[PDB]
């Protein structure tokens, strides 16, 4: 819901009094009234448009009086009449454009990925290799493959490899899946700041018990600056398998050569392993080691100040009339809301050393029809 | 300078027109990027002036290069395509004819000659 | 921020006007650069803080910076010209009266004061 | 020379007036001074030139610096306010291009760059 809210404060208050028979024939009061008002929206968990006007005083009380027959006027401790209008505004500057365009354009994260290896292709098929090798020498001994200088212990080094390949793969996509939630990726950029200054003259400062007049100066100052937020599309993530597999196959591992010999081999997760290599090798070989994105709203706030200042000009009042400088501030905030095009950005998921960790496994160099 | 975007158009005049975008920037150099479902475009401006010797000449070198490359499929890994040129000279030359100069070689490269190249005929 | 192009107008008010051009920004250091046939043009503009003291209150600093290179000629080697302004002041201190202050100077010199300056005068 | 007072108008044309007067002067240089109840002016010209090395040009170098301090009050310590410019040229080229660039320098500066150039833009 869209509410309008309007607020006060007190600035200053005085006296002035003015004499005459010996009598208080006038006592009027002077009142500064700070004001401000605002308006927000409530109730929608969406991002909501809200600006406020504000404004504020500052004056330092005149002082001093004057004697007549029988009568007299004093301002002391009084306001200046002046600030009963308070009326003010912001200077004019120079007018922007499009700023929701550039920001999209330039706020695109999409950048170039590092390169899939050829190996990924055959990734799916890890699983058979190591079982139907394992397998294949504990029924006919270790003698089997002397002739590609293979054995036992390489592989258990390339199933250590791939297990470190896959726990680095689970955590990034865990990474991800967290980013996906709390809004997605955000960004800023800054679009300038633009400062004015220029100068007043002859500000009559007040209007009874003489007359005051005082100088004028103004200064302005507006920033520019808009943020949006980069999320994953729905759907393009990669897959989420939880993992404390991996934690019994390295103590297995662990037992050597001599465990594995034993009845420990047939404790292998074989199933797990062939079907998130294939989930994985599948999401891969889908993707181009990237992950799509779309861009929500975009969102721009400026900010607008400025500040009036005076002097007293002593050349146009009465003799007993003291001091009465005094200054003013109008603040202004903005937030708007925009949109664009449709838009697809790509940014990648793994690179080198992620990659790199299987690519010259050993057990490569054995034919395939061995083993296949 | 140089604008948000770098306009390119493969294939000579009137081919297919792309454009790039500012991706990032340091020390006069700036690079722009776009990303395509086949492959990609790549775009790179570098400055550099070598250091004070001595008794030697003091020159310039500028370079732009021109990148692409196509993404794996099947069993045929990626490969990138590029071109870049350089120009050198002393920092107090005289512009024109440098520019001059560049025209020249701007000009003799063409379709044909590029064929030409490619064949290893030297 | 300013822009990307400053002009300088040599003689003053007179005449001459020259329009750099921006080549750069690191990090509040930006500078602009323009050759030319027999000289080069070239400016620099820099904030910073000074190192934290323990009770000692903090400053401002602003540099700005004009500088002009010669290109051989002859017999007579590369030289160089230059001017460059500094400001300091507390942090957070009034801005109005700083830039009273500064521009008090920019008013005070004037063509016949660098005529005595220039003379060693003092 | 430089005159007996040396006059200090914060505010540029049709500002306060403020007067020093000649202190010192040693190693070709020269002071002002103005004493105040709550602050005070110093203002010093100096001259120097670099030690000559033998095949390279050899440069000369003149520096003019206004200075404002205030004296601490409560619990605000002392803090100064001070700018300065600084101009390095050959010996014997020719015046009137070093005193065209310092006009130069001293028409860019003015209320307007002093306002924008607090923001630290770049
Ligand atoms: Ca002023
Ligand atoms: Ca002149």
């Amino acid at each position: 819901m869209a509410r309008i809210r309007n607020r006060s404060s007190i600035a200053s208050s005085g006296m002035s009094t003015f004499y005459l028979f010996g009598t208080p024939i006038v006592n009027e009061e002077i009142i500064v009234r700070n004001t401000e008002w605002c308006s927000d929206v409530i109730g929608n968990p969406g991002d909501n448009p809200l600006d406020i006007h504000k404004q504020e005083w500052t004056i330092k009380p005149l002082s001093g009086q004057i004697i007549f027959g029988s009568g007299t006027y004093r301002s002391l401790q009084c306001p200046p009449e002046y600030c009963r209008g308070a009326s003010l505004s912001h200077l004019s500057l120079p007018s922007q454009s499009g700023l929701g365009t550039t920001a999209l354009a330039r706020t695109n994260p999409s950048r170039p990925a590092f390169n899939l290896p050829a190996f990924i292709g055959e990734l799916r098929d890890l699983p058979r290799m190591f079982k139907i090798a394992g397998d294949t020498m504990l029924r006919k001994g270790a003698n089997a493959f002397l002739s590609y200088q293979f054995g036992w212990k390489p592989l258990i080094s390339d199933i250590s490899k791939a297990l470190d390949f896959s726990a680095t793969v689970r955590t990034r996509s865990d990474e991800w899946h967290r980013l996906y939630s709390n809004g997605g990726l955000k960004r800023r950029i800054n679009l300038g700041v633009d400062i004015e200054q220029k100068k007043e003259n002859d500000v009559v400062l007040h209007s009874s018990n003489g007359f005051v007049v005082a100088s004028h100066t103004v200064i302005t100052v507006r920033k520019t600056w808009a943020t949006v937020r980069w999320r994953p599309d729905a759907g393009s993530l990669p897959p989420i398998t939880k993992s404390s597999s991996e934690k019994h196959a390295r103590a297995l591992l662990g037992l050597g050569v001599g465990g594995l010999i034993e009845g420990a081999w047939q404790l292998m997760p074989w199933s797990w392993m062939v079907d998130w290599f294939g989930n994985v090798g599948t999401f891969l070989q889908a993707s181009n080691n990237t992950i799509g994105a779309s861009p929500g709203l975009v969102n721009i706030m400026t900010t607008t100040t400025t500040n009036h200042q005076f002097s007293v000009k002593r050349d146009l009042s009465d003799g007993w009339i003291k001091g009465g400088d005094c200054s003013a501030t109008v603040t202004s905030k903005a937030r708007s809301q925009s949109s664009g095009p449709t838009i697809t950005a790509s940014i990648p998921n793994l690179s080198g050393r992620q990659l790199s960790i299987l690519g010259a496994l050993g057990i490569q160099r054995v034919p395939r029809h061995l083993l296949r | 300078a140089l604008g948000d975007t770098l306009t390119i158009t493969l294939g000579g005049s009137g081919g297919t027109a792309k454009v790039l975008r500012k991706i990032n920037q340091d020390g006069y150099t700036s690079e722009y990027y776009l990303p395509e479902t086949s492959s990609s475009f790549r775009a790179k401006v570098r400055h550099t002036k070598e250091s004070v010797k001595p008794n030697q000449v003091q020159y310039e070198r500028h370079n732009v290069e021109f990148t692409e490359t196509v993404y794996a499929s099947g069993s045929t890994p990626e490969f990138v395509r590029q071109a870049y040129v350089v120009i050198r000279h002393k920092v107090g030359d005289v512009s024109a004819t440098v520019s001059d100069l560049g025209e020249a070689l701007s000009f003799y490269l063409n379709e044909a000659l590029y064929g030409k190249l490619i064949g290893w005929e030297s």
